[PDB]
């Protein structure tokens, strides 16, 4: 079929909204929930924003006749309007496989993202979702190791694991930063961490840094007998220097580094994942920044899309958040991208903000770290929530105790096996939670002391993102 | 509908794709660049009017961009006719020779005014 | 001084609310625009802010002792009531040198916008502007060339440059690019590019359409005898690719390529910066993503601190806005940035959004670009708002024209040319604009046809973003 | 705005000696004791050895006029006498941030000892201090460790 | 044998002011000197790379500026361009662009680089093919006082062997000190395959080169066309002269300047080859110069009354 | 203020700039090359002139440098008229060629004379 070519603009709409379209399988499929301006119709704020995203621009352009453009075009199938919000509707958009490169999260997030959020027309725009398929999912190599694989290199098994950030966040000699990880390792914790901006600073020098921290590791485990790490931050300015980090961590033989997956960015972060593959090395990562672009519920991307990413670009373990610590995080919606996170398959449900099935093809899954805020009253809530397969990080929990760094890792360690071994008795953690921490306290001392310290401690204040 | 033009259809950047300069037209340009305390230069060029590339083939390398300058640049210059003066002096000495004129700003160290005030036969 | 260690937490302002404080000249200063939830007190959330983005957690932690913590400390200095907003205050909050890292745009946002933006405690948080030392500022390259040699390699001076990018946005051919390009090319604008998703697809790989793309554009160079180029994207997954690109485009002989820097991330952003120095490429920066960040007036980043962060890392070319095309952007905050990305120095001016004074140390000046939605028509309104200094780009507004690319460029070279003229004879381009046009119209049939065609194209819209 | 060029030879003190300068945090200033020859006046050797250590040469160049010659010159902006001293002063010179690269002594000393200490109008010439601002000392890695990290 | 130069000194010139000047503005300027008939322009020791102009955008413009000027003269032309580096790996940097630019010659600091840094860039140059100007820069913090210090006989043997084309040798006419005997000395001494012990000179030991390839004298600083017959007669043709503000200063611009300069010293060579003692009859060879060349008579007059005469502190 | 000519100033280098050479004044250069106990040697070439680069860009390569010997460098020589006598032999054999004398310094084997001696019409 050709066509006379007629300049001038036409609706967006006439092109890009196809409500009768059926969805390939092959095809990335988008939840947006669009605020238009005022005058704007649904369909025509949807196909504009399926347009730009993809194919078209303002005008009419003749060069569409070279190709084939419903071969090619983004289409908004699919409206709905919100219920609760006034204007606001949630519009459904298939991307055919070929506008994707293969292997770049770069890439995906340029076309579905890229331009579309500026648009004059629209008011506000949040993509919620996105359905990966299969085809586009097995172009890329995930984690380096993922959840089985780790347990197994660690020897690990049984409950979740247990870390710390160091503090304070920046300040501390390279000295003294391994000083605080010995002691916070030998008392039973099984990872300590670089704070997220400790990168190399005049104060703290990174190879000085990952040299006394090499020390200090390998002094806990020989006192322990039980394998630890210590996340050595490679986050840096440029490829090169991110590298040189990577590189020396793996001289030392240690386990596992870390990357600032947002602010290093996707294309650092994927360089970073297939280094660490290639040579054994565990990957943490940090969402810093997230909550700039996912906190909002009318405007950004849900924080499940910026996870799904990760865990096709590359990291091994993913803050998740803690629900019941210092930073936001729904129980419903938290649950809902942790199973995306961890599952090889993940059912639509929209009580808890999944907008579309998902499904990985055995890539690995990834290892949700609930860190921020949390105690030791929280151990049973947190063991509950997450499960196993999940690394509680206690940063001001455990350096905060009153008896010092190995004291307080013993109450973390004590805590949180004491809800394990309830648990596994058939013991009702959010029923009896507060009792099972008390009957730990008389015979650890050290878990007493913790306990009187954070007591009247919650943090409880209205959700933001929410469903 | 019209097809663009491929013979004898060469441009010289800034003012080439409108009509001729006109006598009036080319002095308001001079006062513009004047009024701008830029400082006034002539350039002239005989045998490489356009870019080309023979000795180097590397990133932002091509021959042809510096023609040769015509005296000094005119510091201290106020009065358009002195430069338009220059115009013909240049012209008279060099009639086969693409001439321009161009205005530096010394704060930035930029050319912020060039165009072609004369061009040979055949062009 | 020495204090013995208390366990427990305390209030964040005994520590980080410093009122009294006076700045020091090598402090990295920040305007933060927050709002608490109901019950915290602007001192509070404030010190919250200031304490979680530089040395302070949750609960009081003994290695803060083994530190000089009054010089690390991030500090909340001056708090303001927002004018027009409830429950809504502007905080400035000072970080010591010492807390970064030289070089490094990604270890800055990640102290400054890293956690603090999900805390319970606060309702939405936005990063307004950030006052970069000359000391920080001397740690980076900057853009590789910057706006007075890119016109010195170009050969081009006394007019906005001029830009397009080529359409459908995916779906042609690496031959049918070229194609495009060397039509759009011969007939008057001095660049074209590829668009912002386009990298390596099915439907046309990377090398052929660089291969292409350099026969087109030195056909059209010696056809017209103007210096050409094409911006060739680099964008890629990895970081390894992304060279790849970089190497072959700089094997072509071609001037300039393009990255995404917020999709690609600055730690690859900054390490093409560097090869574009070392090698002679002009890079040119597409913002994609920004809107995502940089929309809301109630949460996020403002895309001042965005484009401060690029001048930095390194770009010779930047997005800044249309104010009259499709995508948002208003007059003054816009003018406000573009100052931030030319000039050596900048006051601060409240009424154009610049919270703080900026001094550059020389660091090469950012060619701002006006893309989307414009047409002929807006010339008048794009010279006057941008000056000389600017690239201003025509995509739909070249490849609409009724007669093709290189009419369509033939009217776009004339409208610009036209406006150059009649401003440097005095004209008032806000006041004759459309008689200006109109006078052209009488001899370029070029520019006569496609005026007709966009005659009636407006594009206006309540902004989001104000001041 | 700019003058006309005039070749000729005039006195460095016309354009490099400019004893109300008030230093900027970013210049980087040197303390030298100068000799002057006889008859050479402390203000004329003060300005010459503040020019040929930065933009200036021996006679006028037409070139001065295509930059912007006072933000990038070298400047004498203060004298003092040398106590039981004959005919010896400390010339304070202010050089701008813009005239060094970044991270490199051996261009530093290049600029600031490279040539003055050989003019005829001079008998002898010492560098005693330098101020490195701040923003030139970031540019630089410094030592590999530092005594905190050694011990 | 490589540049095709016989029978007369070279003539070079560094760019003026020393900072401050654009990449563009370098190669315009270097362009307009060149093409007057100057055999050499060169980057001052101080411009290396610099917020207002960096090295590769420099290194650039000036290939282009020296390639258009060889071309329309049809003698070969050189730029010394500065390879001068905070780094081993920065000055080797610099030192691969100019080879792939194909440009025949660079210069480096030998005292502020260093001489491990000097003697690792000699030997690139030769396994390259690159000539390899050295500027003596810091040279007079040491060498200028008779009490205390090393005399420059000794910085320049030191040169000799780690490796350098070119080196600076004075003018003693100039602007900057030097006395004539004791250059004379030191000028055997980079030159010649054997010198003997002298005292009038300074020179107190027996020296032989064993073959080593002399090294050219490079006199610089504060001259002009009056000077040419006394350098001439100093140095003779085995020298470059020099004039930086000399061509930059003329009134009519960088070729008329160079013009000046390479008439007056084919004058000189013409004179003397005709028998003609220079340093009686040097202003008589000048002044008749003047009479066919517009170009030396406006330089003649702008110059006619500058000397510089000091006591020398350095003597034997 | 002249501006220096941009056309058909290509030089030859040594003494190319000063006026050209009266029949005394060529004679008393080559007495000059002769009492320095040079050997004297002509050169000429009919097709490069000047200095190009066909067949390589590296540092310091350069084609057009050599030219054809006339016969033999005049060993022994001691006569300038020998030296005149050859330089019209070549030119009436050669008039369309670019004849340069040059004297060869055998001990430190370098040539420290070179200048053209004639060029053929249109130069
Ligand atoms: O900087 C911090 O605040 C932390 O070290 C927690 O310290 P404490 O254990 O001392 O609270 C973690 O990085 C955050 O949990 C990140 O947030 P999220 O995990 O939600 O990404
Ligand atoms: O994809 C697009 O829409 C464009 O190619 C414009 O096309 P048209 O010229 O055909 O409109 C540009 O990338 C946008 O201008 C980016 O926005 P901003 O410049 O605001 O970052
Ligand atoms: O910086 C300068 O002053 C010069 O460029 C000369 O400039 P002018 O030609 O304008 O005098 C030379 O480097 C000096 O000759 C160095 O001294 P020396 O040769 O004695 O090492
Ligand atoms: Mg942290
Ligand atoms: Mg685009
Ligand atoms: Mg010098």
């Amino acid at each position: 079929a050709s066509v006379e070519f007629k300049a001038g603009v036409k609706d967006y709409k006439l092109t890009y909204y196809t409500p009768e379209y059926e969805t390939l399988d092959t095809d990335i499929l988008a939840a947006f929930r669009v605020s238009p301006q005022p005058g704007v119709p649904p369909e025509e704020a949807g196909a504009a924003v399926a347009a730009e995203s993809s194919t078209g621009t303002w005008t009419t352009v003749w060069t569409d006749g070279l190709t084939n453009l419903d071969r090619y075009k983004g289409r908004c199938y699919h409206i709905e309007p919100v219920a609760g919000e006034e204007n606001q509707y949630i519009c459904y958009v298939a991307y055919p496989l070929d506008l994707f490169e293969e292997g770049s999260v770069t890439n995906m997030f340029t076309s579905i993202v890229g331009n579309v959020f500026g648009f004059k027309a629209l008011r506000a725009l949040r993509l919620e979702d996105l359905r990966i398929p299969v085809a586009y999912v097995k172009t890329f190599q995930g984690p380096p190791h993922g959840i089985q694989v780790e347990r197994d290199k660690l020897n690990k098994y049984g409950r979740p694991l247990l870390g710390c950030t160091i503090k304070p966040k920046l300040g501390l000699s390279a000295k003294n930063y391994g000083r605080a990880v010995y002691e916070c390792l030998r008392g039973g914790l099984d990872f300590t961490k670089d704070d997220e901006n400790v990168n190399s600073q005049p104060f703290m020098r990174w190879r000085d840094r990952f040299l006394f921290c090499a020390e200090a590791l390998y002094k806990a485990q020989a006192e322990t007998g039980e394998i630890k790490g210590h996340y050595l931050n490679a986050t840096a300015g440029t490829c090169e220097d991110m590298m040189k980090r990577a590189v020396f961590a793996r001289e030392l033989g240690v386990p596992i580094v870390m990357h600032d997956y947002l602010t290093g960015g996707f294309t650092a972060n994927t360089t970073l994942s297939h280094y660490c593959r290639d040579n054994g090395l565990l990957l943490h990562i940090h969402r810093a920044m997230h909550a700039v672009i996912d906190r909002q519920k009318n405007h950004g991307m849900h924080f499940r899309v910026l996870a799904k990413a990760l865990r096709l670009s590359g990291g091994d373990h993913i803050h998740s958040g803690t629900v019941v610590g210092k930073l936001e995080g729904e129980r419903d919606i938290t649950l809902g991208f942790v199973d995306l996170l961890r599952d090889d398959y993940t059912e639509k449900d929209r009580s808890r903000g999944i907008y579309f099935t998902q499904s990985w093809v055995s890539t690995p899954g990834v290892l949700p770290v609930a860190s921020g805020g949390i105690h030791v009253w929280h151990m049973p809530a947190l063991t509950e929530i997450f499960g196993d397969d999940s690394v509680l990080q206690f940063g001001g929990g455990t350096l905060g105790h009153p008896w010092g760094n190995a004291p307080g890792a013993v109450a973390n360690r004590v805590a949180l096996e004491a809800c394990v071994q309830a648990r596994n008795e058939g013991r009702d953690l959010a029923r009896e939670g507060n009792t099972i921490i008390r009957e730990a306290t008389k015979w650890s001392p050290e878990l007493a002391a913790a306990c009187e310290v954070w007591k009247e401690i919650k943090f409880e204040f209205p959700a933001m993102d929410t469903v | 509908m019209q097809v663009w033009p491929i013979l004898n259809l060469k441009k010289y950047e800034t003012l080439s794709y409108l009509p001729p300069l006109t006598t009036d037209q080319l002095a308001r340009q001079v006062d513009y660049l004047l009024n701008n305390k830029w400082v006034p230069c002539l350039e002239f060029e005989t045998d490489h009017g356009f870019v080309y590339r023979e000795h180097h083939n590397s990133p932002g390398y091509y021959d042809g961009r510096y023609w040769t300058m015509w005296k000094l640049p005119m510091f201290g210059c106020t009065d358009p006719a002195q430069v338009l003066n220059e115009l013909e002096e240049c012209k008279k000495e060099y009639p086969n020779a693409f001439i321009r004129i161009i205005g530096f700003d010394s704060n930035r160290e930029v050319q912020c005014i060039s165009f072609i005030a004369y061009k040979p036969a055949g062009y």
